[PDB]
This record gives structure tokens, sequence and C-alpha cells, in this order.
């Protein structure tokens, strides 16, 4: 069942926005999740 | 029930005698009346 420990958080295009806006909302969350240490830790993309 | 319908006779010899494929009729025939599928497209991100 691998890693139990973490949250496993999925970010969807529901709108056809495409790959490049999906990034940035992307970087958008990332870079908001780095805010909030105290609450958020390793918050990460697991893809390339 | 039962409805009027427009029975088209491909004449073989014909065709042959002026060159052109049964193939090419038929395509033509059903492309052009009929509609066909070629292939798919993106739209939007979706295949279509």
């Amino acid at each position: 069942l691998g890693t139990a420990t973490g949250f496993d958080f999925e970010l969807i295009d529901q709108a056809g926005l495409g790959h490049e806006k999906l990034t940035q909302a992307r970087n958008q969350l990332l870079a908001e999740a780095a805010k909030h240490p105290d609450m958020l830790t390793s918050v990460r993309p697991n893809g390339l | 029930e039962d409805t009027p319908q427009f029975k088209i006779d491909i004449d073989q010899e014909k065709a042959q005698a002026l060159g052109v494929s049964i193939n090419d009729i038929n395509t033509t025939l059903g492309a052009a009346w009929g509609g066909s599928y070629v292939n798919d497209f993106i739209d939007r991100g979706r295949v279509k």
C-alpha cells in the first residue's frame, strides 16, 4: 500500500485549461503551501 | 413501416471502360451522402 504517512492530493483541470495553465496553478498552490510551514511540510509534485 | 428508398446500380462494365475504380465510386458516394469518420483530433484538450 506504499507510503501511508502524508497526504496525496490531485490538482485537476476541470475546464480544458491545458498543461501550461495547470502547471502555473500548481506553482501558485505550492508557493502558498510554502508560506504555511507551521501546517504543511514537504509539499511537492510527484511528477516530472 | 416500409418506406421508399433510392436504389442506385453501379454499372461495372462502364466503370471499367472509363477506368474508374469501384472503391472510389463507393467512397465518394458514401462519404458525400452518408458521411465518413476519418480520424481523431484534439478539441480543447479532448480527443474527438
